[PDB]
C-alpha cells in the first residue's frame, strides 16, 4: 500500500495526461499551473500588458480532483533570490500570482525548489503567502541528498571535481532546508520532497534527515538499475533508504522520461509496491503503537486522578508485564519459604495499588505455581476501582483476598507484609510518584520483607526531532504562560526522530528504603557524546526495572522487554532549539524537586550552549502528592 | 488554402523563425496558455504571408510545445520539445506535408536548446534536467551524454566548421567549450568577472576561435577563446538577451533579441546601428534572409513576424 505520485513538467491537455497517470496507477500528479516556459512580465512595458488567459481554466477539472489529485509546481523561471533585481521583483510576483492560484484551486500541496545555498527572499515571498489569510495547504520544499554541484561529471579539465571528503559539505542541502525553514518559522505547512540521486551519499548525509518532516520521497527514472529480464530495480542500498522512508509513511513520486521503453511507466511502481509487501510485517508492540506515532499524550498522574475504566483495560491487555510480575513473586516465595514449610508458613502479601486486580490474581497464580499458601491484601485508593476489586472478591477470590480501599500512606494495616507487590511505575518510572507512595507504605513491610519492584531506574537520551519540535510548539493554550508547553513531559511513541547519543541512567530508587533520612530529591549532570552535526530538540527518557532479582521490566531501547507495550517513551522538551556540531558534548542537568503537596522536574542543558531552567519552582508542570 | 494535415490555426506563441538557403522559411509555435499546451512546425515558400495558416507551403502539429528549432539539411527540422524529447521531422519529396522522422525521449526535462553539428550528421541538445546529449542523427541514438553543468542548460552552440567543438551556457553561471576529442571534453571559459548568468551563444562565422555571449542582465559580450578574458561588452538590452544572430555579410552584423521586447542591430564593435520597437511582447528569434542580405526576420509572443530592412 504506497501511495504515489507522478511528476510532470509537460502536460498538453490536462484531462488525457490525468487519465493517463491513473491508468498507470498513480495516486495523485505533480503538475505546471502554468505553462512553465511561459515567462511572465509585471513592471515593464509593452509585455506586462500581454493578453489572456494567463493559463488554463479551473473547470477543466471538479473540484474534488484540484482537491485530491493536483500537486502544484512553482515554475522554473521564478527566482526570487536572483542578483538581477529586475529579475527578484518579478519573480517575487509571479511566485505569488502561482501560489494564490494553488490556493484558489485549494490544491493540497505545492513544490517549490531549493536548488541553491540563499532562498532568503524565497523565504520572505512564502512566509508572506501563509500570513495572507488561514489554509491547510502544503509545501512541499524539493530538495536533494546531493546538491547537483557534488553530483556533475568529472568532465570540466580546468575546473575538476573535488575528490577530498568535505563531511560538513556533503551535509550543505540539508543546511539550505534547516535555514529556509528557521527564517519561516517552523510553519507546520512547510514538509521536505526529498529528492534520491543516482549515487547515494554518506550515510551520515542521510541521517541527517531523520527527525525532520519528509512529506514526499523523489525518486528519478535515472537511479533506477535494469534486471536481467529488463525491468527496472534498485541497489541494495537504495532499497536501504525505501525501507527506512516506508516507515515514515512518506508519498513516492517518480519523477523522469521512460528509460526502460520496453516496459511501461507502471514498472517503476510495481518495483515499489513488490518492497512494500517484502518488508517485515508489523510486530506485536508495532501493530499496537500503529496510530501513536509521534503523538503527544499528557502523562497519568494516578495518584491525584482516578483513571477511567477503559484505562485499567488497556494496561491488562499487556501479558509479558503480568507474566513477569508472576515470575518475581514465584521466585520470591520458593526463596522465603522451604518445601518443608509448604504447610506451615502462609506468606502475607500487600497488593499496593490493586487497580481492577491483575497483580492479585498474578500472585494468586504465582502461589498455585510455587506450591505456597499466601494470604491477600488488595489496596486501592480509586473507589471505582474497588468496586470491581470488591465485585471479584465476592464472586471468586473468596476471604484469601481482604479488598482495603485506602491511601497506602494512610493505611492502618492489621499485620505486616512478607511481601509487597505494586505496578506504580510510569513512562520515566518515578513519574506517578512509586518512590513517595512506596515511602508511606514500607512501615507495614516486615523487617526482613521485600518489595516487587526492588529497583527502578530512568535513563535520558539527546534526541534530533524537528516534527515533536513544531508539534510541542503547537501545544500553545490560552490563559497560561505561552511557553508552559516546553516546560512539561509528555508521554510519546517517538518515531520521526534522531536519537543523538546512547541512553544514560537518570534517577534510582530502592525499596524498601532502608536510609536513615529518607530524601527521594535528586540532582544529576549527564555527558552526551555526539558524533553527529545535529539539532537538540529535547530529551527521550525510559526507564529499567528489578521486580525480583533477575526478573526485570525495560523500555530502554537497548534492553527493551519484548513485546511488552505498556509504557511509551517520556519527552522533555526545550524551549529553543540547539545547533550541536560533530564531536561536542551535550551536557544536560536534571532534577528531582518536591514540597508536602507536589513532586516535578527542572531541567537545563549546559553544554554546548545553556538553555533556561526549565520548569523552575514547578511553574508548569508539578505531579500531585 | 490550407495543406491536408495542417491545423486551422497557428498557436500565438511564435518561438523560432529559420531561414533555408533557398528563401523559404521555417516557424515554430508553441501553445503555452489556455486548454491545450501543444506545438506546430510551418513552412512558408512565401515568407511575406507568414503568420497568416491559409497561406502556407506546410504544416503540422506536434505533441507537446516547441523550446527550440534547427534545420537539419534542407528537408529535416530538428525539435526541443516540453515532453523532453528531441525529435526529427522531415519535409515531404513534394515539400507540401511534414512527417515525423524519430521522437526520442532522452531528456527528463523540457529541452530547451538544439544545434546541428557542422557536418549535418550529429547534433547537441540542453535540457532543464542539467544534461547535454551529443546525437546520432541517421542511426536516431545519444552518442554521448553530459552531465558537466549544475543547473538547466541555456543554450547549446555547435561550432561553424568542427564537428567536435560547441559551446554551452547554463545558469550555474559557466560558460564550456567542449571538444569531443579531448578526455576531459569541456572547459569553462569567459571573463576574469563572474557577473551575470549567462543566456545566449553566438559563434562568429569567420573567426573559428570567436563568439559573442549575450547575459541576464541585457549585456552583450565580445569574447576570444584564445585570449580567455573578454575585452569588449556593451549594454545592449534593458532586459535578458535571448538570442545573437549574425548577419550573412563578410563583415557580419550582430541581431540582438531580447525579453525587452526590442531587437538590435550592432557591428564589429558592438555598436548599435539599428532598433526596433516593432514587438508587444518578447522577441523569440532572427534570421537574416539568404536572397537579401539586409533583410533580418523576427518572431516574438505577439503572434507578429516581422521582416525589417538593415542599413
Ligand atoms: C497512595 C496510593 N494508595 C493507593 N492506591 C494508589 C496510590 C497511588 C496510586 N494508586 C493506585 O495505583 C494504581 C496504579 O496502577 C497502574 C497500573 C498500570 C500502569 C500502567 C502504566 Br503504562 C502506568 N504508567 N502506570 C500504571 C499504574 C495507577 C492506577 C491505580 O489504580 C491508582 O489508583
Amino acid at each position: 500500500r504506497v501511495s504515489s505520485g507522478r511528476d510532470l513538467n509537460c502536460v498538453p491537455e490536462i484531462a488525457d495526461t490525468l487519465g493517463a497517470v491513473a491508468k498507470q496507477g498513480f495516486d495523485f500528479l505533480c503538475m505546471p499551473v502554468f505553462h512553465p516556459r511561459f515567462k511572465r512580465e509585471f513592471i515593464q512595458e509593452p509585455a506586462k500588458n500581454r493578453p489572456g488567459p494567463q493559463t488554463r481554466s479551473d473547470l477543466l477539472l471538479s473540484g474534488r480532483d484540484w482537491n485530491t489529485l493536483i500537486v502544484g509546481k512553482l515554475s522554473p523561471w521564478i527566482r526570487p533570490d536572483s542578483k538581477v533585481e529586475k529579475i527578484r521583483r518579478n519573480s517575487e510576483a509571479a511566485m505569488l500570482q502561482e501560489l494564490n492560484f494553488g490556493a484558489y484551486l485549494g490544491l493540497p500541496a505545492f513544490l517549490l525548489p531549493l536548488n541553491q545555498e540563499d532562498n532568503t527572499n524565497l523565504a520572505r515571498v512564502l512566509t508572506n503567502h501563509i500570513h495572507t489569510g488561514h489554509h491547510s495547504s502544503m509545501f512541499w520544499m524539493r530538495v536533494p541528498l546531493v546538491a547537483p554541484e557534488d553530483l556533475r561529471d568529472d568532465i570540466i579539465e580546468n575546473a575538476p571535481t573535488t575528490h577530498t571528503e568535505e563531511y560538513s559539505g556533503e551535509e550543505k542541502t540539508w543546511m539550505w532546508w534547516h535555514n529556509f525553514r528557521t527564517l519561516c518559522d517552523y510553519s507546520k505547512r512547510i514538509a521536505v520532497a526529498l529528492e534520491i540521486g543516482a549515487d547515494l551519499p554518506s550515510n551520515h548525509v542521510i541521517d541527517r534527515w531523520l527527525g525532520e518532516p519528509i512529506k514526499a520521497a523523489i525518486l528519478p527514472t535515472s537511479i533506477f538499475l535494469t534486471n536481467k529480464k529488463g525491468f527496472p530495480v534498485l541497489s541494495k542500498m537504495h532499497q536501504r533508504l525505501i525501507f527506512r522512508l516506508l516507515k515514515l509513511e512518506v508519498q513516492f513520486i517518480i519523477t523522469g522520461t521512460n528509460h526502460h521503453s520496453e516496459k511501461e511507466f507502471c514498472s517503476y511502481l510495481q518495483y515499489l509496491e513488490y518492497l512494500s509487501q517484502n518488508r517485515p510485517p508489523p510486530n506485536a508492540y508495532e501493530l499496537f503503537a500503529k496510530g501513536y506515532e509521534d503523538y503527544l499524550q499528557s502523562p497519568l498522574q494516578p495518584l491525584m486522578d482516578n483513571l477511567e475504566s477503559q484505562t485499567y483495560e488497556v494496561f491488562e491487555k499487556d501479558p509479558i508485564k503480568y507474566s513477569q510480575y508472576q515470575q518475581a513473586i514465584y521466585k520470591c516465595l520458593l526463596d522465603r519459604v522451604p518445601e518443608e514449610e509448604k504447610d506451615t508458613n502462609v506468606q502475607v502479601l500487600m497488593v499496593l495499588g490493586a487497580g481492577r486486580g491483575p497483580l492479585v490474581n498474578a500472585s494468586l497464580r504465582a502461589a498455585k505455581q510455587a506450591d505456597r499458601r499466601i494470604k491477600l491484601y488488595a489496596v486501592e485508593k480509586n473507589p471505582n476501582a474497588v468496586v470491581t476489586l470488591e465485585n471479584w472478591q465476592f464472586e471468586e477470590w473468596g476471604s484469601q483476598v481482604t479488598v482495603v480501599s485506602s491511601d497506602m500512606r494512610e493505611w492502618v494495616a492489621p499485620e505486616k507484609a512478607d511481601i509487597i507487590v505494586s505496578e506504580l511505575l510510569g513512562s520515566f518510572a518515578d513519574n506517578e510518584l512509586s518512590p513517595e507512595c512506596l515511602d508511606g507504605a514500607q512501615h507495614f513491610l516486615k523487617d526482613d520483607g521485600v518489595s516487587i519492584p526492588g529497583e527502578y531506574t530512568s535513563f535520558l537520551a539527546p534526541i534530533s526531532s524537528s516534527k515533536l519540535y513544531n508539534e510541542v510548539r503547537a501545544c500553545r493554550e490560552k490563559d497560561r504562560d505561552p511557553e508552559a508547553q516546553f516546560e512539561m513531559p509528555y508521554v510519546v511513541r517517538l518515531h520521526n526522530f534522531h536519537q543523538l547519543s546512547a541512553p544514560q541512567p537518570c534517577f534510582t530508587f530502592s525499596h524498601p528504603n532502608r536510609d536513615p533520612m529518607i530524601d527521594n530529591n535528586r540532582y544529576c549532570t549527564l555527558e552526551f557524546p555526539v558524533e553527529v552535526n545535529t539539532v537538540l530538540h529535547g530529551f527521550a527518557g525510559y526507564f529499567e526495572t528489578v521486580l525480583y532479582q533477575d526478573i526485570t521490566l525495560s523500555i530502554r531501547p537497548e534492553t527493551h522487554s519484548p513485546g511488552m507495550f505498556s509504557w511509551f517513551p517520556i519527552l522533555f522538551p526545550i524551549k529553543q532549539p540547539i545547533t550541536v556540531r560533530e564531536g561536542q558534548t551535550i551536557c544536560v542537568r536534571f532534577w528531582r524537586c518536591s514540597n508536602s503537596k507536589k513532586v516535578w522536574y527542572e531541567w537545563a542543558v549546559t553544554a554546548p550552549v545553556c538553555s533556561a531552567i526549565h520548569n523552575p519552582t514547578g511553574r508548569s508542570y508539578t505531579i500531585g502528592l | 488554402n490550407l495543406p491536408p494535415n495542417a491545423p486551422a490555426c497557428m498557436e500565438r506563441q511564435l518561438e523560432a523563425a529559420r531561414y533555408r538557403s533557398d528563401g523559404a522559411l521555417l516557424l515554430g509555435a508553441s501553445s503555452l496558455s489556455g486548454r491545450c499546451w501543444a506545438g506546430s512546425l510551418w513552412l512558408f515558400k512565401d515568407p511575406c504571408a507568414a503568420p497568416n495558416e491559409g497561406f502556407c507551403s506546410a504544416g503540422v502539429q506536434t505533441e507537446a510545445g516547441v523550446a527550440d528549432l534547427t534545420w537539419v539539411g534542407e528537408r529535416g527540422i530538428l525539435v526541443a520539445s516540453d515532453s523532453g524529447a528531441v525529435e526529427l521531422w522531415e519535409l515531404d519529396e513534394n515539400e507540401t506535408l511534414i512527417v515525423s522522422k524519430f521522437c526520442k525521449y532522452e531528456h527528463d526535462d523540457i529541452v530547451s536548446t538544439v544545434s546541428v553539428l557542422s557536418s549535418g550528421t550529429q547534433a547537441v541538445s540542453g535540457s532543464k534536467d542539467i544534461c547535454i546529449k551529443v546525437w546520432d542523427l541517421a542511426q536516431q541514438v545519444v552518442l554521448s551524454s553530459y552531465r558537466a553543468h549544475a543547473a538547466q542548460v541555456t543554450c547549446v552552440a555547435a561550432s561553424p566548421h568542427k564537428d567536435s567543438v560547441f559551446l554551452s551556457c547554463s545558469e550555474d553561471n559557466r560558460i564550456l567549450l567542449w571538444d569531443t576529442r579531448c578526455p576531459k571534453p569541456a572547459s569553462q571559459i569567459g571573463c576574469s568577472a563572474p557577473g551575470y548568468l549567462p543566456t545566449s551563444l553566438a559563434w562568429h562565422p569567420q573567426q573559428s576561435e570567436v563568439f559573442v555571449f549575450g547575459d541576464e542582465n541585457g549585456t552583450v559580450s565580445l569574447v576570444d577563446t584564445k585570449s580567455t578574458s573578454c575585452v569588449l561588452s556593451s549594454a545592449v538590452h534593458s532586459q535578458c538577451v535571448t538570442g545573437l544572430v549574425f548577419s550573412p555579410h563578410s563583415v557580419p552584423f550582430l541581431a540582438s533579441l531580447s525579453e525587452d521586447c526590442s531587437l538590435a542591430v550592432l557591428d564589429s564593435s558592438l555598436s548599435e546601428l539599428f532598433r526596433s520597437q516593432a514587438h508587444r511582447d518578447f522577441v523569440r528569434d532572427a534570421t537574416w534572409s539568404p536572397l537579401n542580405h539586409s533583410l533580418l526576420t523576427t518572431v516574438g509572443w505577439d503572434h507578429q513576424v516581422v521582416h525589417h530592412v538593415v542599413p
